[PDB]
RNA sequence: AGUUCAACAGGGCGUGAAACCGUUAAGAGGUAAACGGGUGGGGACCGCCCGCCCGGUGGAUUCAGCCCGGCGGGGC
RNA sequence: CCGAGGUCCGCGGCGACGCCGGCCUCCCACCCGACCCGUCUUGAAACACGGACCAAGGAGUCCAACGCGCGCGCGAGUCAGAGGGUGGCUCGCGAGCCCCUGCGGCGCAAUGAAGGUGAGGGUGGGAUCCCCCCGCCCCGGCGG
RNA sequence: GCUGCAAGCCUCGACGAGUAGGAGGGCCGCCGCGGUGGCGCCGAAGCCCAGGGCGCGGGCCCGGGUGGAGCCGCCG
């Protein structure tokens, strides 16, 4: 029952930095996006980059 | 489902006292705590017993608790019964008993302490000896009784010897045809 | 009739019993009026025993 | 039995008078709620009067059944006429002004019969049940400040004969509290109650035992709750109202003294009733506590056993790692020679 | 004092508890290689048959584990005894069957109401891990730990789950007791249908005796 | 005779209350209200009752005292505590726990010194 | 004025029992009674027919007679009655009962809000 | 009473606890005891053997107080005496023996059936039966006649 | 219009249910109508962060330990 | 931590009714299921009977006696039944309290048509209990 | 810490069809009585309700409307 903070972090094999990803949901919905990093709490950190997308 | 008979489920076994006894469903209470904690094999005896009914629970003459104490090895126990001692007037002498018992009529009683004796309820019995160390557990004729005598076979049936139900016991009631 | 062993009952009720039933509900009120006459024959008797 | 004090009088105040009595052992008497709600059932039986329907009720009718062969339902009918009672079912309890099923006969049980042993004994625990202060407040009355909840008064109170010295005594006492809860309780019955002379309804208060009559009863008539009784003469149905014990009683010193003799102790029997004494007890310690912290009790007990033994959910050791080396020790090192196996190591 | 005769008994029993722990240790390892050595001498004594041109007859199975495949309603008087003499009182339940002559006769008068066979090692080991109950005190206890069958059946020697295993598979003089202990194994439907329930598994259906057949139906209703 | 009169008022008594699916005891030293043999107030010879003052301003604490067992007029004492929520507290803490005063009613009357200060 | 547990109230069924046969007459009320027919249907228990209640459909005892804002209800008749939620406050709710006066019930409202103690109708007049 | 009455819990059960099949009507056997020769035959021959038929003489006139003879057992002889007498005299066994009249006490004859303390008794009765007599006697003590 | 607290008490007049009926409002209607289970839509009336301890902060403490004096109470 | 069954020491948009919530119940719609109850009957949805609708009424009672079970009092006794006594100018209270040299009923003896006569432990199983012996002990017990 | 209404509370396991019929429980319901605890012209009983709820259910509580003088809980 540990916190959210200590639970292990998954990454599917396909995204590794650098891939294209496709958001789907919120206002970028089918945009495609650069992903950088995951971070700590599992989350992606993705970029447009703003001047293209 | 299950291939069962749910028939005998019911273990028709008197859980607690049918009556209403203030005093009674104390010593229920007492001695419910002594056949949980106390390990003691007589006081599952005494619990089974404070349940029964008058019937499951019939009068100890004071002649018949007398000769099974005289029993070799009772010299010093003393007599439980869970029920009433009654006294004795067939019976002359009083080995200076030490009874203990729910009741005790006004002659077994006056009998009992005249001859030195001692008599106990069921509180100082666990008082003294919740063990139940010591103890000689006695039980009146439960077969005693009337009904027992008109309980067998059937009166019209062979080798019956069942007392039949009538009205009245004489030469114009059921001694005619059947009976000789 | 019979069900099982039992006592072959035989009930007195076969007449018209209902037209002849005396229900004691005076008794007491009977144990009042003759109390009164023992007293009232006590004091028609006063020096005299009032027993007889 | 045994716990037998020495209960004080007090005085037309609400202070001690310096006498002394020793407390009847009919106060030690076995406390039966089941044997006094047994006699006060059948006590309180033996007062009503008989109620019966008509026996003509419903047959002063010439009712004869019209048979089948017409549309009506085959049940006794009125003879024929120039009325609406004409054609009408007449005789069944299911018709309107027919008899009523079973007609209630007024040569029913009225009146139940007690064992004088049993009304006795019911008596004893009625009169013991009002020297404990628990028993008598959870009745109802109002004693949480009267001097001494066995309450004996001089014998001076037989001798009142106004009203203003019996109320007077009730405030001295403190017990005017239960009389004030009597008139706080005068309200309107509920239901048909009302239409049979039974319109208004109040509490009990204080029963007041006496043992010589010199006015104590005019004294006390007026006031309400207030029960007079001669010491001889006690009724079950105002000393248990209700077929509950713990009726707040005022004794007087005349009616405190003739109660030993009345009932007797255990030691020696009544001398105002023929072959009557108290009844015995079938438990002479009636404290529990006592009992079971007691040290040769306490020797015989285990320890008491408070590990609550919760259900071990089952997790399946074929598929749980740690809990079938829970099960099985060796299964951890037949898992890591198979494990190994799937290594490509080269022997020799 | 009374404190330090209860630490020095704490630390005696957490003492003792440990060399239980590695007695059943090497117990369970012995009986894995005992497995091991059963299993190739049959192949041994096959071999040197063939290799003389003669058979090896195998040594008939001594367990059995019987499941009921028919309902509870309509039952013959004489096969609804068996099968409670079985421990088979609803549909597919399984229990282990020591097999003599008096218990073969006794599947055979109950044989369109059963699906027995011959279960091998991991049939059996599965069947005590997932589906192993015992019978403590008339309760369906889960054998969740090793203290649970050392506590009824420690008279046998029988104290651990692998002991329950090697007694039942391997049956041994307490085959009786431990086989008794164990609750009759509730097992679900099989996944994966039957062939038909209302014919014998040779005429194509399933019911009666499957020698060998009996792990794949145990791997399925497991 | 605690238990001896517990068995005669646990279902007829005029304190009680049987409504709702539950039960309630409304004497006056009952510290949870409780319908049961441990917080019953007028049946043992130690009872602890807990009330406000007569302004609402403090606590005033009622012990049953020793020799006060059949006379109700000087069967209880009334001790008023009327400071803060701590000191409160923990004076009714200490009759109950350094006098071996009813120990088992510690938190429940703990909890309504409490109560009754809100 | 929250309770101490704010469980997941689980009921089984929310609909009533309603009577067999009670919508096609007047004179068969909604109170449930259970047919003892030889040939009923509902009786029987038939596919599509109305169900009867049986005990499982029992509620949780953790959460039986729990009204959803997750108290228990208790009704009372003036300020001394009110006084005996004093404590366990925390899982019980006061309701002034019906027949008490506009007067009276203003009275068990103020002293329910010194006391902590909900009341399910506190301005009901 | 009828609040703990069977007919309170049959409301709603059409038959009444009385079947479907046989349903409950106006004695279905005979009222009283009819067939008792015929259809319940059986039931008066299981349970009332004899019930049928004449035995012994009959008494026209019959007095129950010619036939009035109430018996007591040796067992509850000394039961017609106080305790403290029984024992008084037992300390003086040289003839100083009580007189225990059972006529006075409402009995007529004595019976032998219990056994005697070692005591000389002097008994009065209307009759004694040979074993009681003999009981006495050999207890110590004589059995007295009286009308 | 008027009397009455009230004509939601107007004369077979206290309360005024059900069946049945008029009208209004709302919706629906080719498988007689109703009914069980599941959901959807609509409608009518409704409904809706604190406690303990601790750390500092800035204002008030008929201010605390302890002492003294008086009183009360407690025990296998 | 693959360990005596769950937690987040993760979080978003809306929150004063406009755009939020109301299981069930009201209306409506759809899918699935679904023949009218009662009754007798082997078998009822029956082309078997009763029932147009609604309200109110409407059917296991009381008495006697018996059986068994249970509660209670007392106990080889038990019940006081008719009656009597009396808180005395009698409410509640036609209750309750009290004593009847306890009449009698039913028990304490049966058996015979009657005249009549009239009742002295053993073995086996057995709750419970008693004693002894050997270990252990937290001195109260536990084990054999 | 909580309970200990011991007729209470807690733990574990298995089980659950039903006419005729039997038994148990009922803080189901109705009328009156002895007790006890109340309620009411600031509005009882009864009646009505597209309001809020409780109970597996029998039924119940609350709100609103109407009504105008009585009524209810608990132990028997
Ligand atoms: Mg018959
Ligand atoms: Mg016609
Ligand atoms: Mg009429
Ligand atoms: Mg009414
Ligand atoms: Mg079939
Ligand atoms: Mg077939
Ligand atoms: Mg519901
Ligand atoms: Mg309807
Ligand atoms: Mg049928
Ligand atoms: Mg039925
Ligand atoms: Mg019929
Ligand atoms: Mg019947
Ligand atoms: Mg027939
Ligand atoms: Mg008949
Ligand atoms: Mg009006
Ligand atoms: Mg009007
Ligand atoms: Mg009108
Ligand atoms: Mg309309
Ligand atoms: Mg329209
Ligand atoms: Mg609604
Ligand atoms: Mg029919
Ligand atoms: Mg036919
Ligand atoms: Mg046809
Ligand atoms: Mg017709
Ligand atoms: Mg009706
Ligand atoms: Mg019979
Ligand atoms: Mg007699
Ligand atoms: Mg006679
Ligand atoms: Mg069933
Ligand atoms: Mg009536
Ligand atoms: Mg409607």
């Amino acid at each position: 029952i540990k916190a959210f903070s200590q639970h292990r972090r998954k990454l599917r094999k396909t995204i590794t930095p650098g891939t294209v990803l496709i958001m789907l949901t919120g206002r970028h919905r089918g945009k495609r996006v650069v992903f950088l990093k995951q971070l700590d709490s599992g989350l992606l950190l993705v970029t447009g980059p703003l001047a293209i997308n | 489902g299950v291939d069962i008979r749910h028939n005998k489920d019911r273990k028709v076994h008197r859980k607690e006292p049918k009556s209403q006894d203030i005093y009674l469903r104390l010593l229920v209470k007492l001695y419910r705590f002594l056949s949980r904690r106390s390990d003691a094999p007589f006081n599952k005896v005494i619990l089974r017993r404070l349940f029964m009914s008058k019937t499951n629970r019939p009068p100890l003459a004071l002649s018949r608790l007398i000769r099974k104490m005289k029993l070799p090895g009772r010299e010093n126990l003393t007599a439980v019964v869970v029920g009433t001692i009654t006294d004795d007037v067939r019976i002359q002498n009083i080995p200076k008993l030490k009874v203990c018992a729910l009741k005790v009529t006004d002659r077994a009683r006056s009998r009992i302490l005249k001859a030195g004796g001692q008599i106990m309820t069921f509180d100082q019995l666990a008082l003294t000896s919740p063990r139940g160390r010591g103890t000689v557990l006695l039980s009146g004729p439960r077969k005693g009784r009337q009904v027992y005598r008109h309980f067998g076979k059937a009166p019209g049936t062979p080798h019956s010897h069942t007392k039949p139900y009538v009205r009245s016991k004489g030469r114009k009631f059921e001694r005619a045809r059947g009976r000789r | 009739a019979p069900s099982r062993n039992g006592m072959i009952l035989n009930p007195h009720f076969h007449k018209d019993w209902q037209k002849r039933v005396r229900t004691w509900f005076n008794q007491p009120a009977r144990k009042i009026r003759r109390r009164k006459a023992r007293q009232a024959k006590a004091r028609r008797i006063a020096p005299r025993p009032v027993s007889g | 039995a045994c716990a037998r004090p020495l209960i004080s009088v007090y005085s037309e105040k609400g202070e001690t008078s310096g006498k002394n009595v020793v407390m009847p052992a009919v106060f030690r008497a076995p406390i039966r709620p089941d044997i006094v709600n047994f006699v006060h059932t059948n006590m309180r039986k033996n007062k009503r009067q008989p109620y019966a329907v008509s026996e003509l009720a419903g047959h002063q009718t010439s009712a004869e059944s019209w048979g089948t062969g017409r549309a009506v339902a085959r049940i006794p009918r009125v003879r024929g006429g120039g009325t609406h009672r004409s054609g009408q079912g007449a005789f069944g309890n299911m018709c309107r002004g027919g008899r009523m099923f079973a007609p209630t006969k007024t040569w029913r049980r009225w009146h139940r019969r007690v064992n004088v042993n049993q009304k006795r004994y019911a008596m004893c625990s009625a009169l013991a049940a009002s020297a404990l202060p628990s028993l008598v407040m959870a009745k109802g009355h109002r004693i949480e400040e009267i001097p001494e909840v066995p309450l004996v008064v001089d014998d001076k109170v037989e001798g009142y004969k106004k009203t203003k010295e019996a109320v007077l005594l009730l405030k001295k006492l403190k017990a005017w509290n239960d009389i004030k809860k009597v008139y706080a309780s005068q309200r309107m019955r509920a239901g048909k109650g009302k239409m049979r002379n039974r319109r208004r309804i109040q509490r009990k208060g204080p029963c007041i035992i006496y043992n010589e009559d010199n006015g104590v009863t005019r004294a006390f008539r007026n006031i309400p709750g207030i029960t007079l009784q001669s010491v001889s003469r006690l009724d079950l149905l105002k000393l248990a109202p209700g077929g509950h014990i713990g009726r707040f009683c005022i004794w007087t010193e005349g009616a405190f003294r003739k109660l030993d003799d009345l009932y007797g102790t255990w030691r020696k029997a009544s001398t105002l009733k023929v072959d009557y004494n108290l009844p015995m007890h079938k438990m002479s310690i009636t404290d529990l506590n006592r009992i079971i912290k007691s040290e040769e009790v306490q020797k015989a007990i285990r320890p008491a056993n408070r590990k609550i033994n919760r259900r071990v959910f089952k997790k399946n050791p074929l598929k749980n790692l740690r809990v079938m080396m829970k099960l099985n020790p060796y299964a951890k090192t037949a898992r890591r020679r198979a494990i190994m196996a799937h290594n490509p190591d080269v022997k020799a | 004092a009374i404190r330090a005769v209860r630490l020095k008994k704490a630390k005696a029993d957490k003492k003792a508890s440990k060399v239980t722990r590695k007695l059943i240790f090497k117990r369970a390892e012995a009986y894995h290689k005992e497995y091991k050595q059963l299993y190739r001498r049959e192949i041994r004594m096959s071999r040197m048959a063939r290799k003389a041109g003669n058979y090896y007859v195998p040594a008939e199975p001594k367990l059995a584990f019987v499941i009921r495949i028919r309902g509870i309603n309509g039952v013959s008087p004489k096969v609804r005894k068996v099968l409670q003499l079985l421990r088979l009182r609803q549909i597919f339940n399984g229990v282990f069957v020591k097999l003599n002559k008096a218990s073969i006769n006794m599947l055979r008068i109950a044989e369109p109401y059963i699906a027995w066979g011959y279960p091998n090692l991991k049939s059996v080991r599965e069947l005590i891990y997932k589906r192993g109950f015992g019978k403590i005190k008339k309760q369906r206890i889960a054998l969740t730990d090793n203290s649970l069958i050392e506590k009824t059946l420690g008279q046998c020697g029988i104290i651990c789950i692998e002991d329950l295993i090697h007694e039942i598979y391997t049956v041994g003089k307490n085959f009786k007791a431990a086989n008794n202990f164990l609750w009759p194994f509730k097992l679900s439907s099989p996944r994966g249908g039957m062939n038909k329930k209302t014919t014998h598994f040779v005429e194509g259906g399933d019911a009666g005796n499957r020698e060998d057949q009996i792990n794949r139906l145990v791997r399925r209703m497991n | 005779s605690p238990h001896l009169q517990w068995m005669v008022i646990r279902n007829s008594s005029s304190f009680l209350i049987k409504r709702n699916k539950q039960t309630y005891s409304t004497e006056p030293n009952n510290l949870k209200a409780r319908n049961a043999f441990r917080f019953n107030g007028l049946i043992h010879r130690k009872t602890i009752g807990i009330e406000p003052a007569a302004d609402g301003k403090g606590v005033v604490v009622v012990l049953k005292k020793r020799s006060g067992q059949r006379k109700p007029a000087s069967s209880y004492g009334k001790i008023t505590i009327n400071k803060n929520s701590r000191a409160t507290l923990a004076s009714v803490r200490n009759i109950i726990r350094k006098n071996k005063y009813r120990r088992d009613l510690r938190m429940a009357a703990l909890r309504r010194v409490s109560a009754i200060l809100s | 004025l929250r309770p101490l547990t704010k469980p997941k109230i689980v009921k089984k069924r929310t609909k009533k029992f309603i009577r067999h046969q009670s919508d096609r007459y007047v004179k068969i009320r909604a109170n449930w009674r259970k047919p003892r027919g030889i040939d009923n249907r509902v009786r029987r228990r038939f596919k599509g027919q109305m169900l009867m209640p049986n005990i499982g459909y029992g509620s949780n005892r953790k959460t039986k007679h729990m009204l959803p804002s997750g108290f228990k209800k208790f009704l009372v008749h003036n300020v001394k009655e009110l006084e005996v939620l004093m404590m366990s406050n925390k899982s019980h709710c006061a309701e002034i009962a019906h027949n008490v006066s506009s007067k009276n019930r203003k009275l068990i409202v103020e002293r329910a809000a010194q006391l902590a103690i909900k009341v399910t109708n506190p301005n009901a007049r | 009473p009828t609040k703990k009455s069977k007919t309170r819990k049959l409301r709603g059960h059409v038959s009444h606890g009385h079947g479907r099949v046989g349903k409950h009507r106006k004695h279905p056997g005979g009222r009283g005891n009819a067939g008792g020769l015929h259809h319940h035959r059986i039931n008066f021959d299981k349970y009332h053997p004899g019930y049928f038929g004449k035995v012994g003489m009959r008494h026209y006139h019959l007095k129950r107080n010619t036939t009035f003879c109430p018996t007591i057992n040796l067992d509850k002889l000394w039961t017609l005496v106080s305790e403290q007498t029984r024992v008084n005299y037992s300390q003086k066994p040289d003839g100083p023996a009580p007189i225990i009249d059972v006529v006075r006490a409402g009995y007529f004859k004595v019976l032998g059936k219990g056994k005697l303390p070692k005591q000389p008794v002097i008994v009065k009765a209307k009759f004694f039966s040979r074993r009681a007599e003999e009981k006495i006697k050999g207890v110590g003590g004589a059995c007295v006649l009286t009308a």
